[PDB]
């Protein structure tokens, strides 16, 4: 009933794809599309009707952008470097250079039919239309007048609400040059700053300088029968920036540096949380305690504030100098110390925070994961004579770990790559002393890696980035399939 | 080890589920807590294992106090229901988890464990883990924790309710050998009258949270308190047939069937406190062959059990919305829907009041 | 009501305490924000207490422009409430999206056979530990050429912004799969016998009973896509299609540091997942 | 994809944008044109990366330093003013938004960094910097401080470095030698160290920045502070009894703050490049646009000439000229950016105390060069 | 309404566990499957329901094979051993899910449900939930399901197994009373012998997937074909002694006891397959034991166990020869002291004998009912 109409979609999206190039977006669109319509019609491969819809989303927001960002690693994909070809050509293209003078424009009704008069200051004498009308790209030859034009000029709101169709109008005087609207008040000759003939060659109308693209940097470039246009354009270079991070000395000592930070950082943080989480489990939902329910929501209440806000909020509570943390501090105590200066202080923050952050999720968990013990091996301990730490150890923690274990280990994966935690709190941390690439003490691998494709100053090189995204998934898969 | 309990009682905060009942267990002495499931059988046996607090009265094990004692002080072991087995540890991780937290003794515990493991036959079993232990073996461990223990008094709450029938039958050979052989104080919740029958020195019917009746159960079963203790006790439910009183002599009362032909017979009851809407308390074992007695209870019949054993006979009498149900050794040929007629001896018949209370048969049945 | 022994008040009462400090230290990073909400002037750095209550801070969190007696009418600098609403927009419809996806996805693993079931899931989670961070071009890219065949999920809307977190779902497939196996086969098996077809036995056997699972797994879904930044500010450019999470950083302008404003803000960001909590006890 | 139809400006939230509103209001009365004024963080950092795909605002407000990267990178359209326009303004403003020859954007204000003093804690403020350290011991027993500014950014810090004799890059007659830096030398050395034991005696903190200090002066618990003219408008509000003044001399030779210049640009990508030429020649830089936006934070010395010799006759204004004289004009070139990033390195982690000064300057040195 | 096996197999990978197995359930039969836990009774209902494959064989339900038939088209009803309540759903709406789902006919439910529920006696809790529900409330619910499905098979996996023992004896009689009024095929999977005997018109034990015997409750009880099927049938399990073989005839079987007294009898049985000097099994229910005075053959020993059940005594008797406790069976009560001597007659026409592989020689005494 429903397959042609949906049948007759897979066609009209699906062959708009090879026209206007975009091939690298075509495959795909019908690929997972025609197996939708190959599930769901027949009754055959019913258990993929299920899966279909959930896997679509893997494919095309997860799977996707990892396979394509993939394919940047192989090539020079950068700030200075970042169009196609044909984004690029037109970009210069687009561009254009005052080839001729300013002429103050004015736009006076003859009936319907509009008129259009121009005014050159060298010279002082006027020029204007016949009675013209709005729509469409049309020369308006300009004649030479003493007189003025009937009809009162039309005010800024009438000359806006015809801008479109008067920036189409390219007028020319009767002896002079070509001339275009340039603002509400003026026209002036705009020309092509380049033209691209037969082969590709742009060349220059303003100097005369004939440019040809070079595709090994990624270029327009001039040769001596040199100058390099710099918006630039995307250009494969095969083994180059995964070689570069076997090659580089100062990428490549760090690197490891912050792999033990973020694998310590995420054990640490797992540990804390499962502790606080699974100890507060036991006692918010332990027997003799009274306010369980009030306990229950205060606890929760960190989880109820998103983690940017108490990551920004913490930001300024943790500062050295100043911020609150260390006012009280410097009170209680006669310390205060470097939260953000020091490396280690900075990663006990991290963890300080982080804990916070996380425990809530572990107690939700763990709260709803203990009533998974049926409550007779605890009367069944209080005969033997058990205490709260002996329950807790001997029957609640070993029992609780069994079923807790996939999630604390996804757990571990999550805060290996929290890059929003590092980069709102310390953004990297101190920054490590003599390296190529951004690099800091609280830095995990996410956040190197997008401290080198990025931020501002040390490279924004996207390929190379690519290239230690893949280099590193790799092996956390060549790991995870071996564990 | 000499439990017993003064006025004990249990609730909620306003409405009581147990009333204020006493019990005198003695020493050595095997008891049985029996009724319907949710009468507050358990609630007793936590009530004494300290799982359960003690609303009002006063209990006592060993002759001291023990409502604010805790369960672990209490010399006591319990069998839960559905076993308690730690399944993180193995079984003889569950049968030494008692005495190795408090003690820490590897020595005395592989003894007892062994010791114990070889009277249930959990030698090879004390390796393995409760998940991989059938239904049986894990109800043996269970036993085998609280023999470890080897506490004064034993609680178990309904120990072998989910094995199967002839498991469930051996287990009480197992259970009555094992006590004789010990000699301790053992209380033992079951919804099966049969366990109590076998198993109980003393046994203590429950209705709704109230205790009926306590005493033996050949007590129990010959000479019942109400008709809730007649109805429960019996493997065929006890006939109740509602007959209306006409004589009422010293010795013994009479009454008169609601049958066509309107009999009457004299029966040796306690006349103690005519024309009450009386119920004839008449087990199917204790009616007769028609030809011998002279009171005759003629019917349709309605169902067969042929059992092997014995034949267990649906009668449909006339006048009276309930199926008289007979019971003889061996099997009998008989078919579903002929006419068939038994005896009432009077000798064997119990008496209820509109209320439920029973009146004293003052028939000295054997065995008492 | 078990017997306690060891007068149980000595570990009570003392956790009582403990409980009472946690609380105390937890709350108090929460209890700064409410405060500096209140303190008057917009400066970093201030007292601990309010010397005096200020209303100005949240009533341009609530849109109301404020004529103090020296500066004329300062206007409210952002749209918090169009935010607000923005966040819970998003992540309320991406929440049932990644519910109705996972479940039925997790339905077919937990009971359907389908030859490489475990490689499948094993697969999804694997691909699942690449960062959405070390995406952006390529979904930038993605959601820039999507955008113009489809409109209403493309760059600037908060359909593409949706789309782009209806993908990671791994987790939720996999949990909601252990509560399926979990779960007494006799119901299922009885529906079959009904005549329940398996999408009738999802619908009306299976899901029902599966509501608290199901509950939960929105409000992570909820929770994660409030507090997702690095994709939401990648695709919403425009002031008007922010969330919390891209508008809320518009306030910390080291040259412009509107701290106090900021706070009042944050206070009203915590109110939908609060929300959430409430309307989720049952 | 940039909208068609209306005006989005971008401009940094310590700027009068709020002014610039009503410029924009003023826009819309007589065109119909909506202008929409944002001020995203870190707009400087994000306009790049934005224009190149296509997006971004249509009109781009920063110092003129940042346009020679935007401009080489192809993001901003050459602008067009006629002789007319060209004239209306100060020539040395067209030339720092000047690159290849080429106008590139709309200059608005100059902009430099003076020292504001408190009247009533400190009537006769520090004509050097060496007198500080005293005058802080004094103040500090009194209960308040000397000098809190903003060591987080180089812009603030630098004047008392190249005062002796640091530079960024030396103006080769007509043109700046990007491979020729002065960060190294002795020059920067000698006012960083002096800034570094600063913080060594206690007299300032290393981890300071904008808002911090502005807190420290607006509440007067600071004697004085460093700062540009939009930061004026708040020490009104706080009504704290202020001047501007000269900035403190750092051996012999005076403070050389880099001074900076408002500018305009339009993006390459924008659609609506002949609306953004008319609000900034016709409504922006007009007396009463500047006045609109100079009423809500001060842009200091406009470039404007006509509402510039208006706005000479404020005493502020010519302390902040006298400091820009004294000063001297940023490069605009692609090469400041990087420039920035690494002074700024250098700056925090010399001040910090996990490098020495010489080491903080050395890796900055190679940073600019490479 | 008349399912029937042939060569019937199930395998779990290489374990077979059942080899081919056949049965001929007729109309109307009531027909019980029996055996301990694990021994293959719900996997054959199941089997049978189509909740389970088929390895091997041919299954057919009114004369056509069911086989590849998924379980909803097999006009067979099962009450689970859970009862399967969907416990989101109501008791009405638990009866008729099956019947409200395709063909949804409010009329017709109210009807079917409200007559079910009249029979059942579950009308006042039409609209309670299963967790409102006691167990024996419970039980009747999935009962009424498939009484109002009205299927031409009923399948009932160890229904009263989670009832109290008063309640399972009173629901038995329910059961023989639904049965006969409704007159339909009932397939009754339990491991109580005694609900076999009483509801069953033909029982099929189950020895570990081997099928033991096929037969009529007083067949199974009177002439079992092995050892297991008369250890299994019995309220107190049969007495096994074990007895080697001396003698043989054509209508008898002389055996000799393992006491010190090694006392010989001949028994009434089949001598066909049997060898003088083989070690044998004699069977002998403690029902048909005798007292001493009466029989000849006496067996005397120790008391260990008296169990006083009132209407009857069964006493266990320690018999110096076999390690395996003697029961006696007596009706009304014995006064019998624990530890005392007590003798019994073994009556040689009531009794069974197993040969090594366990397999019964037939017995010749003949038997009323059968
Ligand atoms: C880093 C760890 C600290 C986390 C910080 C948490 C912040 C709060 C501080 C808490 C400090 C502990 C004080 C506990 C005092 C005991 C109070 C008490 O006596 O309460 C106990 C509650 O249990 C209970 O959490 C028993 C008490 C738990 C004590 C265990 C603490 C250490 C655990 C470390 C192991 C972490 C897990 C590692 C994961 C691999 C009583 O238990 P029971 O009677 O058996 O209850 C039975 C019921 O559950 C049945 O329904
Ligand atoms: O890398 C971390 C920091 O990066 C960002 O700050 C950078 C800028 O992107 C660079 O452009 C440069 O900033 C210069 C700026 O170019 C120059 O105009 C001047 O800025 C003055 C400005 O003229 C004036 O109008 C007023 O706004 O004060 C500004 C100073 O605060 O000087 C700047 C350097 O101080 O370099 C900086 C880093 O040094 C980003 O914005 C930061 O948030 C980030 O931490």
């Amino acid at each position: 009933s429903v397959l042609g109409l949906l049948g007759l979609l897979v066609g009209y999206l699906v062959v708009l794809m090879y026209a206007q190039g975009e091939y690298l977006f075509a495959i795909t669109t019908l690929i997972l599309s025609s197996a939708g319509l190959y599930i769901f019609a027949n009754r055959k491969a019913y258990a993929w009707r299920y899966v279909y819809p959930g896997m679509a989303g893997m494919g095309l927001f997860v799977l996707f952008p990892l396979v394509c960002t993939i394919a940047i690693a192989f090539t020079n994909y950068s700030s200075t470097n970042q169009l196609t070809f044909e984004r690029a050509q037109e970009v210069l293209l687009d561009r254009s250079w005052q080839a001729g003078k300013t002429y103050n424009f004015g736009l006076y009704p003859a009936g319907d039919e509009w008129q259009l008069a121009l005014s050159d200051g060298e010279t002082g004498k006027n020029y204007l239309s016949d009675a013209f009308k709005f729509g469409g790209e049309q020369k308006l030859q300009l004649k030479e007048t003493t007189a003025q034009p009937e009809g009162e000029r039309a005010n800024l709101r009438v000359i806006t609400q015809n801008r479109q169709a008067l920036s189409d109008i390219t007028a020319i005087l009767p002896d002079g040059n070509k001339v275009m609207m340039s603002s509400l008040r003026q026209f002036s000759g705009t020309q092509p700053l380049y033209t691209l003939d037969g082969d590709g060659t742009l060349t220059n109308n303003q100097s005369g300088v004939k440019y040809r693209p070079n595709n090994q940097i990624g270029f327009y470039q001039s040769i001596t029968a040199d100058e390099k246009l710099s918006p630039g354009y995307t250009v494969t270079t095969g083994w180059k920036n995964f070689t570069r991070v076997f090659t580089d000395e100062g990428i490549q000592k760090p690197f490891l540096a912050i792999f033990v930070w973020t694998v310590v950082f995420s054990l640490i943080t797992v540990f804390l949380t499962v502790a606080v989480g699974m100890v507060l489990a036991c006692l918010v939902q332990w027997e003799a305690l009274r306010g369980k329910a009030v306990y229950r929501v205060l606890l929760i209440l960190p989880y109820a504030v998103p983690s940017f806000i108490s990551i920004l909020i913490f930001k300024g509570l943790f500062n050295q100098s100043f911020g609150e943390i260390n006012m009280m501090l410097s009170a209680l105590f006669g310390v205060k110390p470097a939260w953000f200066s020091d490396p280690t202080t900075a990663r006990t923050m991290l963890i300080i925070v982080n804990t916070w952050l996380g425990y809530p999720y572990m107690m939700i968990l763990c709260m709803g994961l203990l009533k998974a013990i049926p409550d007779d091996l605890y009367e069944a301990s209080a005969m033997d004579g058990a205490g709260p730490f002996q329950n807790f150890f001997k029957i609640t923690l070993p029992l609780l770990i069994k079923p807790l274990t996939p999630l604390m280990i996804a757990s571990f994966a999550f805060n290996f790559n929290n890059f929003v935690l590092i980069q709102l709190l310390t953004n990297g941390g101190p920054d490590r002393l003599g390296t190529t690439t951004p690099a800091g003490y609280t830095d995990l691998l996410v956040n190197y890696t997008y401290r080198i494709a990025f931020e501002g100053g040390g490279g924004q090189d996207f390929g190379l980035a690519a290239a230690i995204a893949t280099l590193i998934f790799l092996l956390v898969g060549a790991l995870a399939i071996v564990n | 080890a000499s439990v017993q309990l003064q006025n004990v009682t249990k609730a909620w905060g306003e409405v009581v589920v147990s009333k204020d009942i006493n019990l005198d267990i003695h020493e050595g002495e095997f008891v049985v807590f029996v009724g319907p499931s949710g009468c507050g059988k358990s609630t007793l046996l936590r009530m004494i294992a300290g799982l359960e607090t003690i609303t009002s009265g006063d209990l006592f094990i060993g002759e001291k106090r023990m409502n604010d004692t805790p369960p672990a002080e209490r010399g006591v072991g319990m069998v839960f229901q559905s076993y308690a087995l730690y399944p993180h540890l193995s079984v003889a991780e569950n049968m030494s988890f008692g005495l190795k937290l408090a003690g820490a003794k590897k020595e005395v515990i592989n003894q007892r464990v062994n010791q114990v493991a070889e009277v249930l036959q959990l030698a090879h079993l004390l390796d393995r883990k409760p998940k991989a232990l059938s239904g049986g073996q894990r109800q043996r461990v269970a036993i085998g924790r609280t023999l470890v223990a080897e506490p004064s008094v034993f609680l178990l709450d309904e120990p072998l309710s989910n094995l199967d029938a002839a498991l469930r039958v051996q287990m009480r050979i197992e259970i009555s050998r094992l006590h004789k052989r010990l000699g301790r104080t053992m209380i033992y919740v079951t919804h099966d009258q049969v366990e109590a029958m076998t198993l109980a020195d003393k046994i203590v019917v429950l209705d709704a949270g109230r205790v009926a009746q306590v005493g033996k159960p050949l007590e129990l079963y010959h000479y019942p308190a109400d008709r809730f203790v007649a109805g429960f006790i019996g493997s065929p439910k006890m006939n109740f047939l509602p007959v209306k009183v006409t004589a009422t002599a010293i010795d013994q009362v009479q009454v008169e069937l609601p049958m066509p032909n309107r009999q009457q017979v004299w029966l040796p009851v306690e006349s103690r406190d005519v024309g009450a809407n009386m119920s004839l308390g008449i087990r199917p074992e204790h009616l007769l062959p028609s030809d011998i007695a002279d009171v005759i209870l003629e019917g349709e019949v309605q169902v067969v059990e042929q059992l092997g054993n014995e034949t267990q006979i649906h009668i449909q009498i006339p006048s009276i919305r309930q199926n008289l149900v007979y019971r003889q050794n061996d099997v009998v040929l008989v078919e579903e829907g002929a006419t068939f007629a038994i005896g009432l001896p009077p000798e064997r018949c119990h008496l209820f009041r509109e209320d439920g209370t029973a009146c004293r048969r003052l028939h000295k049945e054997p065995g008492v | 009501a078990m017997v306690q022994p060891k007068s149980q008040k000595a570990r009570l009462f003392i956790t009582h305490l403990l409980l009472l400090l946690f609380i105390a230290a937890i709350m108090f990073p929460l209890l700064m924000v409410v405060a500096i909400s209140l303190r008057q002037g917009n400066f970093a750095t201030g007292s601990l207490i309010p010397e005096q209550i200020s209303w100005d801070h949240w009533k341009l969190a609530l849109g109301f422009s404020v004529e103090q007696a020296d500066g004329r009418i300062t206007p409210p600098p952002f749209p918090v409430l169009l935010w607000l609403w923005n966040s819970v927009k998003v992540a309320g419809i991406s929440a049932i999206g990644i519910v109705a996806l996972s479940t039925t996805c997790a339905y077919a693993f937990a009971r359907m056979r389908f030859p490489g079931k475990a490689t499948l899931l094993k697969g999804m989670l694997i691909f699942q530990m690449f960062p959405a961070v070390l995406s952006l071009v390529a979904l930038y890219a993605l959601f820039d050429r999507l955008g113009e065949y489809i409109p209403f999920i493309g760059l600037n809307t908060h359909g593409g912004v949706i789309f782009a977190y209806l993908g990671g779902i791994a987790l939720h497939v996999w949990t909601i799969k252990g509560y399926f196996e979990t779960i007494d086969s006799s119901l299922e098996e009885a529906a079959a016998l009904d005549g329940a077809t398996p999408w009738q036995a999802f619908r009306l056997v299976l899901l029902p009973l599966s509501v608290p699972i199901l509950a939960v797994v929105f409000i992570l879904s909820f929770i994660a896509a409030i507090t997702e930044v690095p994709v939401a500010s990648l695709l919403l450019r425009d002031v008007n299609s922010y969330t919390l999470a891209v508008g809320m950083q518009q306030y910390l302008n080291p040259q412009n540091y509107l701290w106090g404003d900021f706070a009042a803000a944050a206070v009203m960001s915590a109110l939908p997942i609060t929300i959430v909590f409430l309307l989720a006890q049952r | 994809k940039i909208e068609e139809g209306k005006l989005v400006i971008w401009i940094n939230g310590d700027k009068g944008y709020n002014g610039l509103a009503e410029v924009g209001k003023k826009f819309e009365k007589d065109t119909g044109i909506k202008v929409t004024v944002e001020h995203p963080d870190k707009l400087e950092e994000k306009f790049p990366q934005v224009a190149a795909t296509g997006d971004g605002p249509d009109i781009i407000f920063w110092a003129h330093d940042r346009f020679g990267g935007y401009a080489q990178s192809g993001l901003l359209a050459e602008i067009t003013p006629d002789k007319a326009f060209q004239d209306k303004l100060y020539p040395f403003t067209w030339d720092a938004v000047r690159y290849n020859g080429k106008l590139i954007a709309y200059p608005i204000a100059v902009e430099a960094l003076s020292l504001i003093y408190n009247k009533d804690l400190l009537p006769n403020p520090p004509k050097t910097w060496e007198e500080i350290p005293a005058l802080d011991k004094e103040l500090k027993a009194k209960g308040k401080s000397a000098l809190m500014f903003n060591l987080q950014e180089p812009y603030f810090t630098w004047p008392l470095i190249a005062a002796d004799g640091g530079y960024a890059f030396k103006y080769e007659n007509g043109k700046y030698d990007i491979k020729d830096v002065g960060v190294d030398n002795a020059g920067a050395k000698a006012g960083l160290t002096f800034l570094v034991d600063l913080i060594k005696n206690k007299h300032m903190n290393a981890d300071t920045d904008y808002s911090i200090a502005e807190a420290a002066f607006n509440k007067g618990e600071t004697a004085m502070t460093i700062n540009g003219p939009w930061a004026w408008s708040n020490i009104d509000t706080s009504k704290v009894n202020y001047g501007v003044t000269v900035l403190p001399t750092f051996k012999g030779q005076p403070s050389k703050p880099f001074v900076g210049v408002l500018s305009a640009g339009i993006n390459a990508a924008s659609p609506n490049k002949e609306l953004a030429k008319e609000f900034l020649e016709n409504y922006l830089l007009t007396d009463e646009g500047l006045e609109a936006v100079n009423k809500d934070k001060p842009l200091g010395a406009v470039a404007l000439k006509s509402y510039e010799e208006e706005l000479a006759k404020d005493p502020r204004i010519a302390a902040t000229m006298e400091n820009a004289q004294k000063g001297e004009i940023m490069p605009n070139i692609p090469q400041m950016s990087a420039f920035w990033y690494a002074v700024r390195t250098a700056v925090i982690n010399a001040a910090s105390g996990r490098q020495t000064v010489d080491e903080a300057l050395k890796d900055a040195q190679t940073r600019i060069t490479k």
